[PDB]
């Protein structure tokens, strides 16, 4: 069939007509990025050559070809400590939550370290852990998974009792609900609105993050990000390796049987036959290594750079930290790579109301000091635009600029002085 | 080690921040000899956090942080047919 | 080590030039690396064959030089187009992004001219000397709430005050500076203090 | 069949009629001992970077 594009839609938009939301909710949106890859390194000497002695001194007469091809791996090796660091290594300390996890109805058990596993990860991370020779060799981390999972503790433990002031200086304390009320200050909702249903934004958190961790059970292609980029080099590895059984035209693969069997003057002609082949195929493999590092490199200054405006600190870029107004993040550790949990206010069951761009008042027009002029359909009020808490409007929440005759919309109403 | 067998250096019991990597969260560097520890990732800390208490900074500080991109680079080209055949 | 990071790319370009030119004393099989001494040593129809032989080996190296200095020239576009998209928001504005501008609350940066790139020299606030103090999201008054306008309920012990979250500077919590929304049954943690109105000492 | 590397003794069955084994790359992994049938590991002898 024809693809659809999307479901058939039409914004109600009217001159004088405006929707705002009346209640809210809370989600949580899992955002999965690659930071490093395996550390695999061969040296061109082991893997063109083997034991073969006279292959070993032949190869010298391709000059540098093997250091420059040794060197390139290293670099990339190198780099992916580099990619590492630069996104977990975001703190001077290592914070911990307290012994009382008091956050004013928030549970955050789900993504704090969990003290009675001996790898002391999240319930969430435990999820993302479980699910994902001839001259080659892989090289250890410099960081383990044990201090990965450190620097998020540290991560998780700033944000939750200082906020994003961690990031930018000391911890300062702070009530977890009062931070979450600068928050949404943060998104132009203003802070009573969160102190009034703070039970309820508690009670929409728990279930939106707790849905995490059972969602990810139930869909394999959840990681599949990660997993592609294991799955990219393991082909890559194995490739390589089984493009040894190659002859390139040689009579054998082999170096041991041309040796033996061939004399020396001729063998000659066919180990310099498979070097060239081999030493073909090495170039090949790192070449892409080279292009494919860069790929994990940009995804890891893309972790790097998210990791520090989502979590230590609030963005104000769309869709930068998920969809929704931004509130906070909650990075886990993964293999090879790092997962943000966004948590955003999203607007909800919105209704219609008339609207004004001013109030015309004994001559004077007043427009809203910070939100928008309402209807019900008889009276009117000004509320703050993304969400609905009509006041009525007085000279305190207005201000006055020209008059009633500039003003196109202006409606008449009353406008009260205390 | 996990990393392989270091030999000439001293395992002790003591984290430091570390200097030079050796891998799987070993660190060596020189005190009077070359020593070899699981290395730190920063300082032990914590925040006094409480539900009812908040910290206000009351004197602030200012620094000058210095960060180095590169743009360019040498624009080294070469002819293909000089450069084989002379 | 301080300008290292503008070195080392100066120094990878450096050993991939060298190392191309040392390579032309590779003889990839041949009897010799020049071809000079092969075309007048050797009658021409082999000759040929060890000047193709050269001529695959050079060639193959130089197409190993470009594809890394593409790969290495793709590294430095993507540094020059992160150094041009900070400059325009750390030095002709005022980003407000995180660790962006250096690390601190940003306020302004002053570029430099260097060797092949460019340094950003970056002036943060950084909070300091903080105390520790009690809060409240809420004072109750007369059966109001008052949440404050812009910053944060404190108390030093014996008063309430009213401070910017950023900055110590206590004021009289007033009918000016805070706002009122719902009532005393439904903040959680709310306290009882007074609100001053500025209009009381005359009426 | 040659090769090199360390001889250990190997958990590993083979059904009556095989003789040798070979891992995923195609590579022997491991032997029947010709006399005492017996299965053997084929491990490469260690090498790395120094
Ligand atoms: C935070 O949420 C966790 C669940 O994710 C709560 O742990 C459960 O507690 C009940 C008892 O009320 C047990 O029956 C469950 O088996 C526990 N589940 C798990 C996974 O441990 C935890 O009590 C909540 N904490 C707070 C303060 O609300
Ligand atoms: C705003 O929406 C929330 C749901 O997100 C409403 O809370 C639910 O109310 C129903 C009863 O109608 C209960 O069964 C649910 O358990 C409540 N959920 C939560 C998380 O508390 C809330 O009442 C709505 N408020 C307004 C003013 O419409
Ligand atoms: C617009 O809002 C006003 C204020 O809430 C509504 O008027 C009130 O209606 C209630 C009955 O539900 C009365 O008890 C109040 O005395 C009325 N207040 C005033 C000032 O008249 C009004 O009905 C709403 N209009 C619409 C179309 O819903
Ligand atoms: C708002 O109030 C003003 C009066 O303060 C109204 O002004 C009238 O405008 C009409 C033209 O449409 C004139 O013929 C009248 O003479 C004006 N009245 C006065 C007293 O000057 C204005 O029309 C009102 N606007 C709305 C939308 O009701
Ligand atoms: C909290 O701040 C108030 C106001 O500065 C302090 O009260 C003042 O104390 C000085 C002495 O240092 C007196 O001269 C003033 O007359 C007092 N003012 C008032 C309104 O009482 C108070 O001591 C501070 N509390 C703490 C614990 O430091
Ligand atoms: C703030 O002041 C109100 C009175 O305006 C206090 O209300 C009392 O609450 C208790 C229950 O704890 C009732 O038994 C009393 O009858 C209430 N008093 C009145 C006059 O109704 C409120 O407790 C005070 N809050 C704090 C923290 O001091
Ligand atoms: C607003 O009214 C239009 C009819 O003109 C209707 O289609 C739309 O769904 C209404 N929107 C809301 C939020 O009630
Ligand atoms: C909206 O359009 C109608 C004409 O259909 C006009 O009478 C009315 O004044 C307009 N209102 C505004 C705010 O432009
Ligand atoms: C480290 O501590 C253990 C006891 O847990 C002790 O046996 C060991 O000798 C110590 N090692 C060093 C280098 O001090
Ligand atoms: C706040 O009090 C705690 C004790 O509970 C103390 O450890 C902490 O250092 C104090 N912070 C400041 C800024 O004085
Ligand atoms: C803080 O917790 C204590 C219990 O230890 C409680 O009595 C107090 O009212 C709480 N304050 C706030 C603001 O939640
Ligand atoms: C090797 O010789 C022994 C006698 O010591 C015999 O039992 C065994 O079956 C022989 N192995 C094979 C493969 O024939």
């Amino acid at each position: 069939y024809t693809m659809s594009l999307g479901a058939e839609n039409s914004v109600a938009y009217s001159n004088n007509s405006i929707a705002i939301p009346t209640n809210f909710t809370i989600s949580v949106t899992t955002e999965i990025l690659p930071v490093s890859m395996t550390k695999t390194s061969v040296d061109c000497t082991m893997y063109i050559c083997g034991d073969s002695t006279e292959c070993s001194n032949l190869l010298l007469q391709y000059g540098s070809f093997c250091t420059q091809l040794n060197r390139a791996l290293t670099g990339i090796a190198v780099e992916q400590d580099k990619n590492t660091q630069e996104v977990f290594a975001q703190v001077k300390q290592i914070y911990k939550t307290p012994p009382i996890k008091d956050f004013g109805g928030f549970n955050f058990s789900q993504i704090l370290p969990d003290p009675s596993k001996p790898s002391k990860r999240s319930p969430i991370e435990d999820l993302l852990f479980n699910k994902v020779f001839n001259g080659l060799t892989v090289l250890p981390p410099l960081l383990t998974d044990e201090m990965i999972a450190q620097y998020t503790s540290a991560l998780l433990a700033g944000t939750i009792t200082s906020g994003w002031t961690f990031g930018a200086g000391p911890a300062l304390q702070i009530p977890f609900p009062m931070q979450m009320a600068y928050r949404f200050n943060g998104i132009g909702v203003t802070q009573n609105v969160l102190y009034e249903n703070q039970k309820l934004i508690a009670n929409q958190f728990n279930s939106a993050i707790g849905k995490i961790q059972d969602s990810l059970s139930s869909t394999p292609s959840a990681l599949g990000k990660l997993q592609d980029v294991v799955n990219q080099n393991a082909q890559a590895l194995n490739t390589l390796v089984k493009q040894l059984s190659s002859n390139f035209g040689a009579i054998s693969s082999v170096l041991n049987d041309i040796l033996s069997r061939l004399d020396p003057p001729e063998a000659e002609v066919q180990i310099d036959r498979l070097i060239t082949g081999r030493l073909q195929s090495l170039q090949t493999y790192v070449t892409q290594q080279l292009i494919r590092a860069a790929e994990i490199r940009a995804s890891a200054n893309l972790a790097a750079t998210k990791m520090s405006e989502c979590v230590l600190g609030q963005s104000k870029r769309v869709d930068f930290c998920g969809k929704g107004y931004h509130l906070m993040s909650f990075p886990q550790s993964a293999p090879h790579g790092v997962v943000f949990l966004h948590v955003t206010y999203v607007p909800a069951q919105e209704k219609n109301f008339t609207t004004a761009p001013a109030i015309c008042h004994d001559g004077k027009a007043h427009f809203p000091r910070e939100g928008v002029f309402v209807s019900n359909g008889t009276h009117w009020f000004v509320t703050q635009r993304n969400f609905y808490e009509p006041q009525i409007i007085t000279t305190d929440n207005t201000f006055v600029s020209g008059n009633c005759d500039v003003v196109i919309g202006i409606v008449n109403n009353t406008v009260y002085d205390p | 080690t996990r990393a392989g067998c270091l030999i000439g250096a001293e395992h002790v019991n003591n984290s430091y921040e570390c200097d030079i990597p050796i891998g799987a969260g070993i660190c060596a560097s020189y005190q009077q000899s070359i020593i070899a520890y699981t290395m730190s990732l920063g300082a032990e800390n914590s925040v006094a956090y409480s539900n009812n208490s908040i910290a206000i900074p009351t004197n602030f500080t200012i620094s000058v942080t210095t960060e180095i991109l590169p743009v360019s680079m040498t624009k080294t080209s070469v002819d293909c047919t000089m450069y084989i055949c002379g | 080590s301080a300008l290292g990071k503008l070195q080392d790319v100066v120094n990878q370009n450096a050993q991939a030039l060298n190392t191309l030119v040392k390579q032309l004393s590779s003889n990839f099989g041949a009897i010799s690396s020049v071809l000079n001494d092969i075309l007048s040593r050797l009658d021409p129809p082999e000759a040929e064959v060890q000047i193709d032989r050269l001529i695959t080996g050079r060639l193959q190296s130089l197409q190993t030089y470009v594809t890394q200095q593409l790969i290495r020239a793709a590294e430095i576009r993507a540094s020059a187009n992160l150094a041009a998209t900070k400059m325009s928001e750390c030095v002709l504005g005022q980003s407000k992004r995180v660790d962006f501008c250096g690390k601190g609350y940003h306020l302004m940066s002053f570029p430099q001219s260097a060797p092949h790139g460019v340094v950003f020299l970056h002036v943060t606030y950084v909070p300091a000397q903080e105390k520790n103090f009690t809060t409240a999201p809420a004072i109750c008054h007369d059966g109001k709430a008052h949440f404050p306008r812009e910053g944060v309920f404190v108390s030093n012990g014996t008063h309430w005050f009213v401070t910017q979250r950023n900055f110590y500077e206590p004021q009289i919590i007033t009918t000016d500076n805070t706002f009122v929304s719902g009532n005393c049954d439904v903040v959680i943690g709310i306290v009882n203090n007074t609100v001053y109105d500025p209009l009381q000492p005359e009426l | 069949l040659t090769g090199t590397g360390v001889l250990t003794e190997s958990n590993k069955k083979f059904l009556p009629f095989q003789q040798f084994g070979r891992d995923i790359a195609d590579t022997t992994d491991a032997v029947r001992d010709p006399q005492t049938l017996e299965i053997l590991d084929i491990t490469p002898c260690s090498f790395g970077g120094v």
